[PDB]
């Protein structure tokens, strides 16, 4: 019973870093990689990266320069920061679980949690 | 024997010998006393009783009893998980309770604080019916059961009966129990108490889940001899009536001849644990499955032994099909959905029809040239020859036996809430403290010995089974383990059936 | 890495089985079995369907759904087609760069 | 030592106090204040060389 | 070499067999809905206790019914028509159709109502009121099952259960001598 | 020895029924044990969706009266069984023509499963039995089975078998094989029609006892102009739900096929229904297959086209009519008493009552004695031989073997009690 | 054998409860066995 | 058994004092495990004490047991007169 | 002891009794030369 | 039992050692 | 074995060589025949 | 996270022998990583 729940703003200025945080609830970070996908009004899915439990992260190579994430295990959350947020940058936000087997060496690429989503908007 | 003699040892350990165990727990209790010594008549309309279904008629008693009728007050987590990983059943044999080191206490509230100190000279009773006497309130499933976590101390519930009742009056054939009128041994700081019991015998328990379905018991391969029906006409037309004749075989399993057939049904409202899929309306007992007796409406709770869900969809369950158990330090009462573990028995599914779906259909009617055939949903079914069933699977928190009740018929008495039916259940075991009145309560020590026969699984199978385990992670407390206050919590109800065999 | 590659738009009448392809380089869907489909509706978040190609997650996908890979290209078959079916499909997939890529989407119409 | 002194083990048995008169399944939290006291003998034989 | 033959009323009914001062550590769905309104859905749920004695889970269940037509001799309460074969309940054999006399042992009537009577379940006019503890009354259903999927269109319903054959778990009393 | 016959003919009837026939025995799959589903035999229908394995071995099916008996009641008692004169034919291919040569230093595997710990395929009426005329030479049928199945997808909860890991016996051509089984007791399977009715033993009078349940089947026109003029062999049966599958209900029950003088109808699932000497396999008229009838037990059963009977709906009063509804399915009731299904001279003789916790009346539907343990499966294979190895050691298992089959006689005896 | 007083369960090696076109550690619809994953031996536990 | 965490050859206080006539209080029993911080791993055991066989002794009982060491080198009480590069 | 006596059976099974094992395994090798 | 010693302090050394402690055990 | 045990270690080991079949090959053009060598011999021994 | 070059064998652990360099593998037993970091895995001291 795991529920992720993210929150944040809903309209953000250009040029400003913009800061999410997701809650897991009912089951913790644990050994899980944990993902950042969003979603343009209208638009496919686009990966943004993951991070997992002991800080190791992955980013999407377009979004790679200006995106840091950050997990926090005692406060069971983990969280996105993005810079110089556009017009491109609105969209909804889903903060997913990534399935990862400790121990094994097997590439986590799959989604099998999802937040509900956050809409942000770049307006000025 | 004496006042500074400690009259028994503390014995908690778990021993595997072959195909048995041996369990062992010892539990410290507090008994109060209840109702002021008094017996009291009782009833719904002393609350007032409102409904007739919840109408009752009974008495409480000064007398409590022990209750260790769950699985978690036998085992630990790491020894059902070692039971339940490598043998196919078990089953109760014998039975050992003893009780010893007994403090009775006397309470003294002077001014403002209570001063507690010892009465050295103070009895208590205790008895166990063995004739099966009183009314038995054990196979009902109550709380008061010794605590799964043996650091626990717990408190002796409260024995109380019901009889026959007319609204909420007696009546004429009702009866009283008095349980001052049997013998009963009595125990001072110095006495203990033992008594041993041999289980009648039952079958193993099935921890198991099958690796076929009775649907599919066929050879694939290979054509039956048998033939189906396979059109009744041509084509498009009048008068087109014929009889064609196919062999079934792996093209069309659907058809074939089957010796054997799904267990019986008594269908159940399906709910959804995602509420938007829900219907916008109060159905929990309206749109709930039912039996009526004398007047009053029972909700048919678990009920049958059926499959909770089909494959693939456990966000369905029944409306009262299944077991379900709250979690640690959850309310009462209107609890949300994450605070309770709601069972399923989605292992029966091979032999058991799904509790939410129809049995089947029957033909209705005659067809003739002036009639199509017409067929109906089968909502309930009974048992019919060549049916086959699994019972409902057993659970760590979950009760071990049950009084079958003394008729002149039953059928499969096995339980509805699962575990082991018996016409000479383990006999209730009845304590109180003499009465002396003086503000009082005892308290002291509880163990209990049960013997388990196994049953090894001697299966071929060559690719490895699914076990129940506990998967590496990393949070901030250990599962079935205390927190930083000290409080033991079981995360889920953990299951008996994990091992598989063939149908 | 670049985007796998979809049909825009496909559909197909109530109880007829149909297919959604995803095409991808020898570096993503060509190289690896980590290929895996999402569904969604719209306002509501995507669900996992296939994973591994052709594994299917134990609870909350029907049998109806089946996945599977071939060359270059990956394909998602829905049959026996139902009212809900009519959803956002998504092909996505694991790359030889260690970065997790997706597809367009295919938006599927029962009639 | 693979199989050293062995750890000895102690603690006081729990007394509760007066539980309440009407029953409830909670694990009893009033207890009373108690301690003990004892001897410790341990008589340990050497071997010289 | 026969049963013995039960010669004794039941002091206890079925569904009356719990302690009625203990809480059962079960749960039931108490609760579907928050309030009054649209999106109101909710899962609520309670424990079972003697407050409400109803939804708490039991072990066993009554026996089998084959529902009887009720008569009462008080005149005036029958319909005023000839509902004598028509009404009966019956069994076809062969194309002969037999009357269901007496047939399967069920309580004659409801505690409070003597005056009633099945039509072709009692000897004749004997009562069989010992058994309506453990047995399903000769003239009324045996209880309510689930008809549909209830979903956020479609509201639960059920239907009436007129026979039930045996089930695991039924217990009964057989006919007094 | 290479040169000396292991066993001997035995085919009489003494009651000791005797049989014995000649077999052959290719070899499946090119000894391979390969997976097989729903998909892989074309799929579609999610209620006819299996997943499970077929296996190089072949299986031995005495499981027909045809099989022991040339053209009150009784009951099986002991099983004796043979295997022997092993012959083991290989054959090469010059060119387009084929030739056959003894190999005598290739075996024949075989092994008998008496703790029932493979999937039991004998209960399942197949065809490849014992033929009932003794001269006939059958082929000996392959061995395959289905387990737990999503669609044409294995769950984890799936199980694999692999009969090579069973201790088995190895025959030579001059080795035989042999074991004697002790059938548990059953009833004795009932050899008489009831010359009394369950009714006359008036309509309005107190009985004893009343007849067995019912679950109505549909029912069919011998006089095709007498059925409806539209497709109801799906739409119009009975069935039961598994699983979400759908299944037919089949045979069902046992119930009387019609009522007196009822002759041309039959209960469309209802009935077992036969096919004559070189009747075809798929849609054949109603004169291709010879159709049973349980018009015996009409005296204690009901008809299977049927109801049950009548029951009150609701409480009639004043204003309100005494109102009835037909009862199409009834369960079992105290004080019921039935007949279960006839067996027949080209039926089976047993089933294996699958593994529960529980089952009311086990005799299986289709007729028969039912066994917790019947007869075991007895399962034979050609051993691989393989061909030329490539004289570099390579990693690979072998896929190239010579062709092969074997051939031999069997020999089957059961001692009948008669009642 | 263990004798472990460990209260908690163990970790246990296990197969997934999975829906896949092949089981694991069987043979394929050509009849190729396969060994999915490498299986170590160290599950249960014990004090240092 | 050896069956709990051993913490007995870690130096820690609560020993019987050395001079024969000084009261001690009795030292809290507490065990570690497995952590990848302050959080436990699926491989963390939990051991209850209660889960032992135990004795239970009033103010008349007492408790005795006896116990061999297994063998181990004498502990060298001396220091060598010579040394290894002037052997 | 003969062409055509089996000189041997087919043996695959484990037995687990007590505190040891017994394994089995019996397969078909093919030698060049 | 109550008024009676169920040991006697022994605290000397023989090569065989004794030693004998009083102790108090809180909760 | 590895859910249920501490520690496992070999005891005893009995070894067979049975059902010895030689095959001689006669390769003619494209065809080859492979019939039985009956006289034929096969050499094993252990180095102990 | 690797570095773009060819390290296979340049920076190889290995033990010299008669003049000959042999890799080190899989060598002694060493935990395969630190916790929390499952991806890395040392060059030869696992078995593939």
């Amino acid at each position: 019973q795991v529920q992720l729940q993210e929150s944040g703003p809903g309209l953000v200025k250009p040029s400003v870093t913009l800061s999410l945080t997701c809650t897991v609830s009912g089951d913790s970070i644990s050994t899980y990689y944990w993902s950042w996908v969003r979603q343009p009004p209208g638009k496919g899915l686009e990966w943004i990266g993951y991070i997992y439990y002991s800080g190791n992260t992955n980013y999407n190579p377009s979004l790679k320069s200006r995106v840091t994430m950050s997990v926090d295990t005692s406060k069971n959350q983990f969280s996105l920061k993005l810079n110089s947020v556009t017009a491109a940058d609105t969209a909804v936000y889903y903060c997913a679980r990534t399935h990862h087997d400790y121990g094994d060496y097997r590439p986590s690429y799959y989604f099998d949690y999802w937040g509900q989503g956050t809409l942000v908007t770049v307006s000025s | 024997d004496g006042v500074g003699s400690s009259s028994g040892n503390w014995h908690c350990d778990s021993q595997w010998l072959g195909d048995r165990v041996i369990t062992t727990s010892t539990r410290t209790w507090a008994l109060p006393t209840y109702n002021n010594h008094l017996y009291k008549q009782i009833s719904n309309s002393t609350s007032g009783g409102s409904s007739n279904d919840n109408a009752y008629f009974g008495y409480s008693t000064p007398w409590g009893y022990f209750d260790f009728n769950r699985f978690h007050c036998h085992f630990s987590p790491r020894d059902w998980q070692r039971l339940i990983n490598n043998n196919w059943g078990f089953r109760p044999k014998r039975l050992n309770f003893k009780l010893f080191n007994i403090q009775v206490k006397e309470v003294t509230d002077n001014n403002g604080v209570k001063t507690i100190a010892n009465n050295l000279t103070s009895t208590v009773q205790v008895f166990t019916d063995s004739d099966y006497q009183l009314p038995y309130v054990l196979g009902s499933a109550h709380e008061g059961c010794l605590p799964p976590f043996p650091a626990d101390v717990f408190m002796i519930p409260q024995y109380g009966y019901l009889t026959l009742n007319d609204g909420s009056q007696a009546v004429g054939r009702s009866s009283f129990y008095c349980l001052e009128y049997f013998p009963s041994q009595m125990l001072r700081t110095g006495n203990n108490f033992q008594f041993s019991y041999e289980f009648e015998n039952v079958p193993f328990h099935s921890s198991y889940a099958h690796s076929q379905s009775l649907d599919r018991l066929m050879n694939p391969l290979i054509d039956q001899y048998l033939y189906y029906l396979s059109k009744t006409i041509n084509g498009s037309g009048q008068n087109q009536q014929t009889l064609k004749f196919s062999v079934a075989g792996p093209s069309n399993m659907a058809v074939q001849g089957r010796n054997y057939i799904p267990g019986p049904s008594y269908r159940q409202q399906r709910v959804s644990t995602t509420v938007t899929q829900n219907n916008n309306s109060e159905f929990a007992w309206p749109g709930a499955s039912s039996w009526a007796l004398n007047g009053r409406n029972s909700l048919m709770n678990p009920g049958p032994a059926m499959a909770s869900h089909k494959e693939g969809e456990d966000r369905f369950f029944p409306l009262s099909g299944s077991l379900i158990f709250g979690k640690q330090g959850t309310g009462r009462d209107n609890v949300d959905a994450d605070k309770v573990m709601i069972t399923n028995e989605e292992e029966i599914k091979t032999t058991n029809p799904v509790a939410t779906e129809s049995y089947g259909q029957v033909a209705t009617n005659h067809q003739s040239a002036q009639a199509q055939a017409q067929t109906g949903w089968v909502q309930n079914q009974g048992i019919l020859p060549g049916m086959v069933w699994q019972d409902r699977d057993v659970y760590l928190q979950g009760p071990i036996w049950a009084k079958i009740p003394h008729t002149d018929g039953n059928f499969h008495p096995s339980p509805l809430m699962g575990g082991f039916g018996m016409k000479h259940p383990p006999p209730q075991i009845l304590i109180k403290n003499t009465p002396v009145f003086i503000t009082q309560y005892s308290t002291g020590q509880v163990s209990v010995e049960i013997e388990w026969e196994l049953q090894k699984e001697n299966s071929k199978r060559w690719n490895p089974e699914i076990q129940y385990t506990s998967n590496y992670y990393k949070s901030n407390n250990v599962e079935f383990a205390v927190n930083t206050e000290g409080v033991y919590s079981e995360p889920r109800p953990i299951g008996t059936r994990y091992l598989t065999r063939n149908l | 890495q670049s985007a796998l590659t979809q049909p825009a738009s496909v559909s197909g009448s109530p109880g007829q089985s149909i297919t959604i392809s995803c095409t991808g380089t020898s570096s993503d869907v060509g190289a690896y079995d980590y290929v895996s489909w999402y569904q969604q509706h719209p306002g509501k978040a995507p669900k996992l369907m296939i994973y591994d190609v052709s594994n299917r997650p134990s609870s909350g996908v029907s049998n109806r759904f089946s996945g599977s890979k071939s060359g270059n290209t990956a394909s998602l078959t829905i049959s026996g087609l139902q009212a809900e079916d009519e959803a956002d499909y998504y092909c996505s997939s694991y790359t030889s760069s260690s970065t997790v890529i997706l597809g367009g989407g295919t938006k599927l119409t029962v009639l | 030592m693979k199989h050293p002194p062995p750890q000895i083990l102690i603690k006081n048995t729990p007394v509760p106090a007066d539980p309440p008169t009407a029953f409830n399944k909670d694990k009893l939290n009033s207890f009373i204040t108690q301690y003990s006291t004892g001897q410790v003998s341990v008589e340990i034989e050497w071997e010289l060389q």
